[PDB]
């Protein structure tokens, strides 16, 4: 278990990467940390690190404290503070979700405030106005360096990746749209994965493009608008009703 | 302007201490709703609690929604605003929404208006709240060691977490597609599979009016495959 | 030309942007307001039309024709209570103009709510109006 | 309930300044805002620094200094005060010393201006200057 | 509290002087 | 340690014993001063604390030499103070009862602290433990922000 | 329930009021109460003969 | 005639807060540190404005990089 052992360091701050990405332009902008005098070509790239959770997850300063938030850099798999980190280092569970359930309405499991609206992409941390648990998973074409895999193969690999990080409500790959819709058990979990597999690789050691994983462009894990499909809409409605019955009985 | 309105923070949120010491930065942030300066209040719930609680939204916004300024929940019932609006829509009415305008200028404008939104009109006056509650209440009343199964007859609404937890109770991996319902369950060992089977909407073969069920499965499966 | 839904949405947006822009310069061109409101009516989104009318009203109350147009728009979609409420409000604002009162009266007459027309007439007469009001009554 | 400020270890300040040369993270994002804010008071700081210019008889003048925890500004808090007649005496001595120097020296090398080139940065006080010892100041030798 | 208890317990800190580890 | 001028009175006799000890400290400080480009925030603060703790240790050494050990002469001590090998104020605090141990001066300014009160490091560890037990939790902190102070060790 | 409010003094470098940024904001009128505009006259002879001149 | 009521100086005001500390630094050190500080300030301001094409030289002689 995670609770059996202390959390290992993801990567030592020597191994950590600098804040000077890619020279996308002609000159560096000090107050922005971005580049400038040229926006030729796309910015995004593939994460060097990944949350290998059983090899990494463990105790922290936080697990002593009762810090209610998980380490963004743990999710990214690059936390340079291992056991000395205040933010936690393990997969969110019912106990921890339950623990922070008050605050998590307003903000993420990464302890950062949600907003009125989704960022037009549905790309950034979720809005407070929706309690979404469903991540859109674009850029699979890019995430596998143009590997002509089977849809079954794709969906299975996706399953392997996101099931590892959180309890699944459902997943469904769409051949016609080349993307995923990865509904989660909890919003905290959803948040965690959404960072934990942002800019990651779907590739594996068994695959031949393993050393070219860095060179492509990573998974585009964003948030999902609810489907137009009335097949699931009805289900959603039913769920809402059920939940409402719970709370309403709880009021008295 | 003058600090005329007081902050609108709820109890649960704020924590069970007789006296906390919070700070107020005036004109201290744009809110999370209406992009508009307001007096940001914040406090650690306990002295040694690491998480500060800062007042996300502005007081006008809070009043408007009739909510907490830190929780974003109704100050009465401590529940999500959308959810409470749904509840209100359900009892006594058919339609009660609280539409926030997603355009940066208009949101400000809306915030400025001293007018309660749909659900807020109910929950403000406690009498009406009580009435709503009572109305709601009224409304209420053979083991070959395969380690790998293929489960069928899966209710469309059921989630994988429910399944796996059920299995655990009766005790790993799992694959489900709600289109096909070809629940490609796989156990971490064959001995575990044996244990499970020996321990036994649970239609369960061990591949590696049931007829009509098979047909329904069939067509659905086919459709899934075409997708 | 205007085939699918989303395309219609885009059209609506673009048109709005035009109309909105023209309102921005001349906050007062009630012809422009009422035209815009007509557009809203045409689109069959009533709420937006109402909003437009309200804004227009705010910008210039004294322009009676605007009021009349709003009223009649309300009547159009058989949203009679809204028309009535509005007309009452118009009366409250500008009682000393007659055409509003007459508009109200005809509405009620067509409605065949004869008692209410008597009652209102009593009110109007009580305010020492023009002789015309009395005669019509 | 008051107490004076902490005479901190100047090493701390030095470290802070070193840190805020390679500034390019979301770490010290608000410190950049701090720097911007400090432009208000930079002329004041300049004035103070020029106020405590070490006079030409002071070899290596120390001074007390206030500094932002993020090293966005470095004031020269001490006011440079002097016993007036004593001060006059010192300047007089330097006047005569300088004059003497002028007398004796056949040529007098002036400093080239500006001292450093645009490529050459502001060299660190610890790495270059703090090691090497300063030359003897100007003061006529007294009986 | 006994002052010998504080004497034994201030050597449990794995570091010396002001910075102690205290596990 | 400042820079040797004409106005510097040279070090008296017994300095030759101590030079190499505080030399080490100086060297450490030099090591502790450079762009160790810690992208991280907490670690960056850690470096700063390394300088702070080092300063404390150096000053603490001289204090020990003067007062506890009772070895070095008074004149020498005075000279050291003047040159600022050891912080005088800190020493003074140390001499005073209660602060026998004291990380640094910044941890006992009630003005600087938002709550009008000293650094939590000044709370004796035992007290904190007691508090935690009463509450249910454990020691929430491990070192304050102003300096690397895992307890300030009044006791 | 009872609580102590405080104003923490902030660094006099960072902006005093982080919030305020010169927003353009449209005002809602909030004329929720209606108010009459109420003139007493009825001119026919001079009121109709005049417009031909005016 | 200097006005007397304003007896809250700038340095005094700054001293009052926590965010400043004080040290005994060599005047040359103060200078160099203040050049470094000033340089960082001005560059921060310029970059903030967006115009990264104005290169500050370390000798505070501003000039544009590109045409
Ligand atoms: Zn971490
Ligand atoms: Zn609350
Ligand atoms: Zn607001
Ligand atoms: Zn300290
Ligand atoms: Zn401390
Ligand atoms: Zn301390």
């Amino acid at each position: 278990s995670w609770r059996d052992k202390s959390a290992k360091v993801q990567v030592k701050e020597s191994e950590l990467p600098s804040s000077i990405p890619a020279q996308t332009g002609l000159t560096f902008n000090i107050w922005y940390n971005k580049w400038s005098q040229g926006f030729a070509g796309n910015t995004r790239f593939v994460s060097p690190f990944a949350l290998q959770p059983q090899l990494h997850s463990g105790k922290t300063r936080g697990d002593n404290d009762g810090q209610l938030f998980f380490c963004l850099f743990f999710a990214k798999g690059m936390c340079c503070l291992g056991p000395k980190c205040e933010y936690l280092h393990h997969i969110p569970d019912e106990e921890d979700i339950g623990k922070l359930a008050l605050r998590t309405e307003v903000l993420d499991c990464f302890g950062r405030e949600k907003f009125a609206d989704y960022r037009e992409d549905m790309g950034g941390i979720g809005s407070f106005r929706k309690k979404n648990k469903t991540l859109y998973v674009g850029g699979i074409d890019g995430a596998l360096n143009s590997k002509h895999l089977k849809p079954a193969q794709i969906e299975s690999r996706i399953r392997f990746v996101f099931s590892r990080l959180g309890d699944i409500d459902r997943i469904r790959y769409v051949e016609s749209k080349n993307c995923g819709f990865v509904k989660f058990k909890y919003q905290a979990n959803a948040e965690f994965a959404k960072e934990a597999m942002s800019n990651q690789t779907l590739l594996l050691p068994s695959d031949k493009e393993w050393d070219d994983r860095r060179e492509g462009t990573g998974l585009l894990v964003k948030w999902a608008n609810e489907d137009p499909d009335p097949a699931a809409q009805k289900r959603l409605q039913e769920e809402l009703k059920l939940e409402s019955l719970n709370m309403m009985v709880h009021l008295i | 302007e003058i600090n005329e309105p007081p902050p609108n923070i709820c109890e649960q949120c704020l924590g069970d201490e007789a006296n906390i010491r919070m700070t107020k930065i005036p004109q201290g942030s744009e809110c999370k709703i209406c992009t508009l300066p307001f007096t940001l209040y914040h406090f650690k719930t306990s002295k040694r609690s690491n998480n500060i609680i800062k007042t996300l939204i502005c007081v006008r916004c809070a009043t408007q929604r009739n909510i907490c300024q830190c929780c974003m929940l109704d100050s009465r019932w401590h529940i999500p605003i959308q959810l409470r609006d749904h509840l209100i829509s359900l009892v006594n009415e058919e339609n009660v929404m609280t539409e926030e305008a997603k355009n940066d200028m208009m949101k400000r404008f809306l915030s400025l208006k001293n007018v309660k939104l749909g659900g807020a009109q109910i929950t403000s006056d406690p009498s009406e709240a009580d009435n709503i509650v009572d109305k709601l209440k009224n409304i209420l009343l053979k083991n070959p060691s395969t380690k790998s199964f293929f489960l069928y007859n899966i209710d469309a609404s059921i989630p994988e977490w429910k399944i796996t937890d059920t299995v655990s109770q009766l005790l790993l991996s799992l694959i489900v597609n709600h289109k096909a319902k070809c629940g490609g369950l796989r156990f971490q060992s064959s001995e575990l599979g044996e244990r499970f089977v020996s321990k036994i909407i649970f239609i369960i073969p061990w591949s590696s009016t049931a007829e009509n069920i098979k047909l329904s499965l069939s067509l659905n499966k086919l459709i899934q495959l075409e997708l | 030309d205007i085939l699918d839904l989303e395309e219609l949405r885009e059209y609506q947006r673009r048109k709005r942007t035009e109309y909105e822009g023209y309102l921005k310069r001349n906050r007062l061109d009630m012809g422009q307001w009422i035209r815009y409101a007509q557009f809203e009516i045409e689109q069959h989104d009533m709420r937006r039309a109402r909003s437009i009318f309200e804004r227009a009203l705010l910008v210039d109350s004294s322009f009676i024709p605007l009021w009349i147009r709003y009223i009649d728009a309300e009547l159009k979609v058989k949203c009679i209570n809204h028309a009535r409420n509005l007309m009452n409000r118009a009366i409250s604002t500008l009682p000393r103009v007659d055409k509003l009162w007459y508009k109200y009266l005809i509405v009620e007459e067509s409605l065949n709510n004869v008692e209410i027309v008597r009652s209102l007439y009593t009110k109007w007469c009580s305010l020492e109006p023009g002789v015309n009001a009395w005669n019509s009554f | 309930l008051y107490t004076p400020k902490a005479e901190m270890p100047p090493e701390h300040l030095r470290k802070i300044i070193n840190t805020h040369s390679d500034m390019a993270s979301k770490m010290y994002n608000t410190d950049k805002k701090a720097f911007l804010g400090a432009l208000k008071y930079l002329p004041h700081a300049i004035l103070k620094l020029l106020e405590n210019m070490p006079h030409p008889w002071e070899q290596a003048k120390e001074v007390k200094v206030l500094y932002h925890t993020s090293g966005a500004i470095t004031f020269v808090n001490e006011t440079p005060r002097v016993i007036e007649p004593v001060y006059t005496a010192q300047w007089s001595a330097t006047w005569i010393a300088m004059r003497r120097e002028k007398r004796d020296r056949t040529h007098f090398k002036r400093m080239r201006f500006p001292p450093f080139d645009d490529d050459e940065p502001p060299l660190s006080y610890e790495q270059h200057i703090e090691n090497i010892e300063p030359l003897d100041p100007i003061n006529l030798p007294l009986d | 509290f006994t002052k010998s208890e504080l004497k034994r317990r201030r050597k449990t800190r794995k570091g010396d002087g002001p910075w102690g580890s205290w596990s | 340690p400042r820079i040797k001028t004409r106005r510097s009175k040279p070090a008296p006799d017994g300095f030759e014993k101590i030079k190499p000890t505080l030399t080490d400290f100086e060297i450490q400080l030099r090591d502790a001063q450079k762009d160790k480009s810690s992208k991280l925030a907490a670690k960056s603060n850690e470096q700063l604390w390394e300088i702070m703790q080092l300063h404390h240790q150096r000053s603490r050494y001289i204090y020990t030499l003067y007062y506890k050990r009772k070895a070095i002469s008074k004149d020498l001590y005075d000279w050291l103070i003047k040159e600022k090998y050891a912080d005088k104020l800190l020493i003074a605090k140390w001499r005073k009862t209660g602060y026998e141990k004291l990380c640094c001066l910044r941890c006992i300014q009630k003005n600087e602290t938002n709550n009008g009160s000293t650094c939590i490091c000044r709370v004796p560890r035992a007290q904190l433990e007691e508090e935690a037990r009463k509450k249910g939790t454990q020691v929430s902190f491990h070192q304050c922000v102003h300096c690397g102070c895992r307890g300030c060790a009044s006791t | 329930h009872h609580i102590e409010v405080v104003s923490k003094q902030m660094d006099p470098l960072l902006p005093r009021f982080v919030g305020k940024k010169a927003r353009k904001v449209v005002a809602p009128t909030e004329n929720d109460e209606v108010v009459p505009v109420l003139h007493m006259d009825g001119s026919n002879d001079r009121g109709e003969a005049d417009p031909n001149e005016w | 005639l200097p006005t007397n009521h304003n007896k809250t100086k700038l340095l005094k005001s700054l001293k009052n807060t926590k965010y400043f500390q004080q040290t005994t630094i060599d005047w040359v050190e103060a200078g160099l540190q203040l050049c470094r500080q000033g340089h960082n300030m001005l560059n921060l301001l310029i970059h903030r404005k967006g115009l990264t094409y104005l290169h500050l030289d370390y000798n505070f002689n501003l000039k544009p990089t590109k045409t």
